[PDB]
């Protein structure tokens, strides 16, 4: 829930946006086992998809283990220093390579409730509202009921 | 003693037809020898145990009942095989500079 849970606001990493964009992963770390079922989609990921996501991901760089601990995993760093462990246990390469574009494509910033579905530095144009505007003035500016 | 262990490896020679027709007239004749069946236990086990022992590579149980013509042995002894490990296909087949791989077993 959300009130059981941290919240934060919409953000980018760098302004990523208003230069240039820049791919906010930056490596890639598959561990996966020679042998183990639990391995097979990464190991055919491995052989027929990485390849092709590496260069078309250039910025990425993407580290082949062979030798996991635990599990068959994908470790995701960002230039933010985020780090995104998923474990690929069992999962098809169709499910890999979504996985892996998913996790190309999103930021370093963490997965939990953004608050506003928009975030402007520069709310006001014409002034924020305060309770004086739209408040006619009077002459010497006598407050009401004032005697000279 | 063991000696060393035969590499599977297997690239078929460039005059393969010449030494397969040449093998072929020693165990047999007749024009298109290609198509020479080999119903004869032991025509089939002559020419296929010369080609085995002269190119290190011989026909698996597997497709041995396949080779009913000569035509059948010349097109499985042009195919080649490698016996490269996983490793070796990947790392070798020109990654890109963003890509590693290491192998720890």
């Amino acid at each position: 829930t959300a009130r059981g849970t941290p919240s934060r606001f919409l953000a980018s990493v760098l302004h990523n946006g208003l230069g240039r964009y820049v791919q906010q992963l930056q490596r890639l770390s598959f561990s996966v086992s020679r042998d183990g079922a639990s391995s097979r989609g990464a190991r055919e990921f491995v052989e027929r998809e990485v390849i092709d996501f590496a260069r078309r991901n250039p910025g990425v760089v993407i580290y082949v283990n062979s030798r996991p601990c635990c599990v068959p995993r994908v470790v995701a760093e960002y230039l933010n220093g985020a780090v995104r462990e998923e474990s690929i246990h069992c999962k098809s390469v169709e499910e890999i390579s979504t996985l892996v574009q998913k996790l190309a494509d999103q930021s370093g910033l963490d997965v939990i409730r953004i608050r506003k579905p928009f975030h402007t530095d520069n709310p006001s144009i014409q002034g924020q509202w305060h309770p004086f505007t739209n408040k006619p003035t009077t002459f010497r500016g006598l407050r009401p009921r004032e005697v000279q | 003693v063991c000696p060393p262990l035969r590499s599977r490896a297997y690239t078929p020679p460039e005059d393969l037809q010449s030494r397969l027709e040449s093998y072929v007239k020693e165990v047999f004749l007749p024009s298109n020898w290609q198509d020479i069946s080999l119903e004869d236990s032991r025509l089939k086990f002559n020419l296929l145990a010369h080609l085995a022992d002269d190119l290190g590579h011989v026909v698996p149980n597997s497709r041995l009942h396949q080779m009913c013509r000569v035509r059948d042995v010349l097109d499985f002894y042009n195919v080649p095989i490698q016996d490269r490990s996983k490793f070796d296909e990947l790392s070798a087949s020109n990654l890109p500079p963003n890509l590693k791989i290491t192998w720890s077993y």
